[PDB]
């Protein structure tokens, strides 16, 4: 039975759930749970940011990207459910979410959680990365279905460059840069002299096209909130300037794409470099799509060749809209598993999956 | 009586096998390797290490004077030995089980699964030992005229037969016969549940084997293709041993699925065993004082199978000292 | 999770803070969808398959009276809706009032045939309740094989749940769960089951057959409100904690292999 | 000379760099913070023509 | 035929009837039915082995396996690990026995016994 | 009460029927597979043993030169015991590669079989694997007892909270 599958995409902090053909996730909140008939004693998500009181054995039961909690997020998935998504899971198809090289064995195991504990009428467990490229057929200058391409997430953790090829991700190339949403926050609480700067960053801030010059344009200062100027374009500049403020860290973003590029199989090459999609919160600044092109064009010319990025409305949650565009689509139900094939075929059944 | 571990290996090893003075010694890591350890300090460093070959190597053997090993493996071929090796055909088309040179070291024998024992001349030739043969060459051995071989194999059956090559040694008159060139049988002398080992006494003209049955047979030949003299079995109350040797020709040494060594003494059951329980008193120190030290598991040296036990030391006939290689590792020197 | 909620927390959550600062379809239990929209001023829509035959029991008066002023032309595709404009919402309690009110939407609009049943139960007032059982039964066909029947009778008001395992291990654990209601000792409303065959009161278009006896203490004026927006909920929780049954063996379970598989990888030699 | 200056409100955040005009000029414009100066005079009697008091704890080339 | 077992059962089961049903066990535990087609001679052979053990008590059997040949007892572990599949428990403590006082060989014996 | 005497055989047979050599077989081109699921050399195999209890409980063990195959038919007594074995049991199997001494299916009708070859008697010890055999079926009817007592636990609970409410 195909009524409107579920889409869930649990994050390494966040949790985003709701259903598809929706514009946008019907619930996003912390993925937690704390714990102490003492099974369903507990509560996940913001109502265990509350409880922290009597009991505060919260444990995120995601580490680094993948599930290091078992039973926590069995218990996570079931309250989600039944409380905040009211779905008898009986009656859907399930689209969930796994980070790039997420082993075979963590997805035989969400198999058997959703099917012989549930009873999941359907599965469907896509990688995230492609997710965020189904994403960007949303918009308006793109006009061609194809994934493959490079994913920049960034979140509030560490920068993600995914290559994707015809579907897959070429993993041997995902590189990672140490700065994210959080590391803007804090440079721009620096700036200020913690919440009180963050929406500082959110509702004032803009990639511009060189500090230089941006900074003798300012002697032409939005105050609000309370004196806020250099930091609006100083701030969201890190990620082309990482020695701004992590004197660890070289490699900026733009010369680290071309890497990830550039390290793979030529007869790849060509694709990855003419669609580069944006995903995650940190990328939503205004011209962050503009100055990752022109700053990699004038990167990858010095050695004709094209490239594009692509920047569309509903970018900091892509993973999820990508999974309910996806979803939604006709031939969706064909490349889940059903409980009833996880049933006749074992489990081996479900450990790989179509596009 | 007394029980030194020298040392306790990384891989199960199935056939122990010192040189000429007993200062280095070969194993089996189970696998297509085979070790060579000689002797660092008190215990033993690791040598060599040979890698030549594709599956499993099983039984293996070193000659005493020409110091030249072979190792035998489920690669259905043998191989002859920093090291210089020579791979040996042998046209067996069923793995390799077991291999034992010759008293002087003049050829060498291998079992197989293909019901034929490889018997090696020397371009190294092959002569195959290929009749009565019926199920799988667990062992043999080689009566002291490396002639007439001893053979246990799976179908309940311990064969003695004749292996003389053109370029071997006659032997002379002997209670198993007199007209024996090849494949010439001169015992059936059988009973048991896989005959795990078989062994002739220092004397030659006895032959005693031991099979999974948890028995033990020492058989008495009488005569050429008549009956035989004696043939007496012995039933052990312990998970049957799979490995033997004699002592003297009045006592024979034996271990396997238990973990000790027993002590048989045929003539016409049980001399000892190999403990460490009683340990009463001595008069040298003081008075009334004196048991033996120097520092939840089967109360055992071993702790897992046995699998062979090869002579280490001892006089013209007699034994005083033999080496045990287990399925555990450890590889312990017995002083009897 | 112990006792299911009767409302729908989206929709409440969504409402409670929608009520605040400056200016997408969501399922629920049972095959029921709700259709939160805004064509500023949100709307609202329920579409149960069973609805119109709710209607006669009168389910589009009660909601009438409950969403009064709020109702408007049901949505395209929907069978209900009210709109509550978001510049003219309640005065400051009562905001949060409408709240529940909107989110129980699914509890009210499944609630006239209870409520149009303890009044027969009442107006029932030398001993033939019979042509009650027979004439005044009302039933309900919330899910696809599921049904509720209730029928009144002077002194009660039973309350019969039709009920499909789809499984054949929730079936026996299932059995286990609904004996223990059937045995209850040191009262409240007396269940009573029997999953092979149903009451004698079948022809219904109508496998377990679970009967609740709300006698007239259960619904009395001071809490006949809870009692709705709880026996219409048992499915559900039956087989909710099933399924949480179903969960608590795996733990104990995978907790057991883990086990083994140590006494294993402990069993193999070391160096020592 | 008027390159350091302006350069100045970005350069300093930066830690790695005839060009030691700037090296050993931009980080005087640094070290220059009513006349008070007393050719190195002219890149600060030029500097003195309140969004510069930040940039106090920015030291160019981590020196 | 050549079952002339049926004649060494009717001695076991009065040796029964009369008191000392040890006796019974000494006798039919000499020369045993081997292995054939006719399972039907061995069966009501089991029967009458099973059905002795049952009635001798428990503080007997030490001193019976204890003076027992290792050809009766690999025998009679042979019989209680055949009579183990349908008789009682009885059996499972004459395995504890019979294997603590005359050792493990004894099954590694029944272990090949054709 | 007798189920002391009964692990006792068990663990006795399991001693003697499970002391296993390295075997090569002489069908396959050099290949070496556990005698007992082939079956095809009786020169090889041993004679089958089974070790009961009562009409419910009992084990087969069926033993060759390099391998033995252990099953066990577990004590199941009415309706939920009998499904709540069948999940512990269909579960054990679908994990049989991290759990390497189960078999894929189990012998006709019993409930679960080990596959015990000699690289397993070697790879661990002798005995630490029979010791640990004995275990299992100790800790097996040990769960089932504790889901049940777990299972009726929480019905109670259930049924007693939704009823209260009214
Ligand atoms: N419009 C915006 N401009 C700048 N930064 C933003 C904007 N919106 C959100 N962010 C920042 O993005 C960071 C993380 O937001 P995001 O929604 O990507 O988290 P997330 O996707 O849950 O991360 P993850 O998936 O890794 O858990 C926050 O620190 C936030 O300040």
């Amino acid at each position: 039975s195909f009524n409107v599958p579920i889409i869930m995409d649990n994050g390494t902090g966040y949790s985003k759930l709701g259903y598809a053909g929706n514009d946008a996730p019907s619930y996003v909140f912390p993925t937690v749970i704390a714990t102490r008939t003492e099974d369903l004693d507990f509560f996940i998500g913001n109502d265990a940011l509350k409880k922290a009181s009597a009991g505060y054995s919260l444990d995120y039961p995601i580490r680094h990207g993948q599930i290091e909690n078992w039973d926590h997020m069995e218990r996570f998935w079931q309250q989600s459910l039944f409380k905040y998504l009211r779905c008898e899971p009986e009656d859907h198809y399930f689209l969930l979410t796994e980070p790039p090289l997420n082993p075979p064995e963590n997805r035989e195991n969400t198999a058997e959680i959703m099917f012989e504990s549930f009873n999941c009428a359907g599965l469907y467990i896509a990688v995230q990365a492609v997710l965020a490229l189904a994403a960007s057929w949303t918009s308006s200058k793109v006009t061609d279905r194809s994934l493959t391409g490079t994913v920049v997430d960034s979140g509030d953790g560490v920068t993600h460059i995914i290559p994707v090829a015809e579907g897959y991700v070429i993993g041997s190339s995902i590189k990672t840069m140490p700065l994210a949403g959080r590391d803007v926050t804090y440079f721009v609480q620096s700036l200020l002299r913690l919440k009180t700067a963050e929406r500082i960053k959110e509702e004032c801030c803009y990639v511009c096209p060189d500090i230089v010059k941006e900074f003798s344009r300012f002697d032409r200062l939005k105050y609000a909130s309370i004196d806020v100027g250099f930091e609006r374009f100083l701030a969201p500049e890190i990620f082309f300037n990482p020695e701004i403020a992590s004197s660890d860290f070289l490699t900026p973003l733009p010369e680290l794409v071309d890497n990830v590029v550039q390290s793979s199989p030529i007869d790849v090459r060509k694709g990855l470099y003419k669609n580069i999609v944006l995903s995650g919160g940190s990328t939503l600044f205004k011209n962050f799509g503009n100055r990752l092109q022109r700053d990699l064009k004038r990167i990858v010319d010095e050695r004709g060749v094209d490239v594009n990025v692509i920047s569309h409305k509903r970018q900091r949650n892509a993973v999820w809209f990508g999974g309910s565009l996806l979803a939604q689509t006709p031939e969706f139900g064909s490349y889940c598993h059903t409980k009833a094939d996880y049933e006749e075929y074992g489990a081996s059944i479900a450990r790989r999956y179509q596009i | 009586a007394t029980s030194q571990v020298l040392h306790i290996l990384p891989k199960p090893s199935y056939e122990h096998a010192f040189n000429s003075q007993r200062t280095e010694f070969v194993t089996t890591t189970a696998t297509n390797q085979v070790e060579l350890y000689e002797q660092d300090g008190n215990g033993w460093k690791h040598a060599r290490t040979f890698s030549d070959h594709d599956k499993i190597v099983t039984c293996v053997d070193w000659a005493p004077k020409s110091n030249r090993i072979v190792t035998c493996s489920q690669d259905r071929n043998a191989y002859v030995y920093t090291w210089k090796q020579t791979l040996v055909l042998l046209r067996l088309n069923r793995a390799a089980t077991f291999v034992r040179w010759s008293p002087n070291e003049d050829k060498f024998a291998v079992g197989s699964g293909a019901r034929v024992i490889s018997v090696c001349y020397f371009w190294w030739v092959s002569k195959h030992l290929k009749r009565p043969l019926r199920s799988t060459i667990l062992s043999l051995d080689w009566h002291p005229n490396n002639v007439l071989l001893a053979a246990g194999c799976a179908d309940r059956k311990a064969y003695v037969l004749s292996a003389y090559v053109r370029d071997v040694d006659k032997p002379e008159a002997s209670v198993w016969g007199s007209r024996l060139p090849f494949n010439t049988v001169c015992a059936e002398y059988p009973s048991g549940g896989w005959v795990h080992a078989v062994g002739f006494s220092p004397s030659g003209n006895a032959l005693a084997y031991a099979g999974h049955d948890s028995s033990v047979t020492i058989a008495y030949p009488s005569a050429p293709e008549q009956p035989p003299r004696a043939l007496i079995t012995v039933k052990l109350s312990q998970l049957p041993l799979r490995s033997l040797l004699w002592a003297n020709e009045s006592a024979i040494v034996a271990a396997g699925y238990n973990y000790s060594p027993i002590l048989l003494q045929g003539n016409e059951a049980h001399t000892r065993d190999l403990d460490a329980g009683t340990s009463k008193t001595s008069f040298t120190h003081t008075g009334n004082t004196g048991e033996g030290r120097e520092e939840s598991s089967l109360p055992t040296v071993h702790q897992n199978m046995i699998a062979t036990l090869r002579p280490y030391a001892g006089t013209p006939g007699n034994i005083t000292a033999f080496t045990s290689s287990g399925t555990d590792g450890r590889v312990v020197l017995w002083t009897l | 999770m112990l006792s299911l909620d009767y409302n729908n927390i989206f929709i409440y959550e969504l409402l409670t803070e929608r009520f605040s600062s400056e200016n997408q379809v969501v399922t629920d239990f049972d095959g029921v969808t709700f259709h939160i929209s805004t064509p500023t001023k949100i709307l609202i829509s329920l579409s149960m398959k069973c609805y119109p035959e709710l209607v006669n029991y009168g389910t589009l008066d009660l909601l009438k009276q409950i969403y009064g002023a709020y109702v408007h032309e049901p949505e395209m595709g929907y069978n209900f809706s009210i709109l509550i404009d978001l510049q003219q919402l309640p005065a400051d309690e009562e905001k949060e009032q409408l709240a529940m009110s909107i989110s129980m939407l699914k509890r009210n609009v499944l609630a006239a045939p209870f409520h149009r049943a303890f009044t027969k139960q009442a107006e029932l007032a030398p001993m033939l309740d019979k042509q009650a059982t027979s004439q005044e039964l009302m039933a309900i066909h919330y899910r696809d094989e599921e049904t509720i029947v209730l029928w009144p009778e002077h002194d009660r008001v039973t309350v019969v749940f039709s009920t499909k395992f789809r499984e054949e291990t929730d079936r026996i654990f299932g059995k286990v769960f609904l004996q223990e209601f059937v045995d209850a000792r040191r009262t409240a409303p007396q269940v009573l089951f029997s999953y092979r065959d149903p009451p004698l009161e079948i022809r219904d278009i109508q496998f377990g057959f679970v009967t609740f006896v709300l006698f007239e203490r259960h619904f009395t004026p001071q809490n006949r409100e809870d009692c709705i927006s709880h026996i219409q909920v048992f499915r559900n929780t039956l087989h909710f904690h099933i399924k949480a049954s179903k969960a608590y063996m795996h733990q104990r379970m995978r907790k057991r292999v883990a086990d083994f598989q140590k006494v294993l990888n402990r069993a193999k030699p070391d160096v020592e | 000379i008027d390159e350091c200056i302006g350069l100045f409100r970005a350069n300093c955040f930066f830690r790695n760099f005839a060009d030691r005009t700037l090296i050993y000029g931009t980080l005087f414009i640094s070290e220059c913070l009513e006349r008070q100066l007393n050719f190195r005079q002219e890149l600060a009697y030029r500097l003195l023509s309140k969004w510069w008091t930040c940039f106090s704890k920015r030291r160019f080339m981590n020196k | 035929v050549q079952a002339a077992v049926s004649q060494l059962i009717p001695q076991a089961r009065s040796a029964i009837q009369t008191g000392n049903a040890l006796q019974g066990l000494k006798t039919l535990l000499s020369y045993v039915p081997y292995g054939n087609d006719v399972q039907e001679v061995r069966t009501q052979y089991l029967n009458a082995f099973v059905d002795v053990l049952s009635n001798i008590r428990a503080a007997d059997i030490p001193a019976f396996v204890k003076e027992c040949s290792t050809e009766e007892i690999d025998n009679i572990v042979n019989f209680i690990y055949r009579g183990l599949a349908n008789n009682s428990s009885v059996l499972l403590n004459w395995h504890e026995k019979v294997v603590e006082i005359s050792g493990i060989g004894c099954i590694v014996r029944v272990l090949n016994s054709r | 009460n007798t189920l002391r005497p009964y692990l006792n055989a068990v663990r006795s047979t399991l001693t003697a029927s499970l002391a296993l050599e390295e075997f090569s077989s002489e069908i396959v081109e050099r290949q070496s597979q556990p005698e007992v699921e082939v079956g095809r050399s009786p020169e090889i195999l041993l004679k089958p043993l089974v070790v009961s209890r009562n009409e419910q409980e009992q084990c087969l063990i069926e033993s060759s030169v390099n391998s033995v195959r252990f099953s066990i038919r577990i004590k199941q007594v009415d309706e939920i015991e009998r499904i709540l074995v069948r999940k512990f049991m269909q579960f054990l199997m679908g994990r049989a590669e991290s759990f390497f001494i189960l078999r894929r299916k189990p012998v006709q009708g019993y409930d679960i079989s080990f596959l015990i070859t000699n690289y397993h008697t070697e790879e661990m010890l002798k005995h630490k694997l029979v010791d640990f055999i004995i275990e299992f079926m100790e800790e097996v009817d040990a769960e089932i007892s504790e889901m049940k007592l777990f299972l009726n636990g929480r019905a109670r609970l259930v049924a007693e909270t939704y009823l209260s409410c009214f």
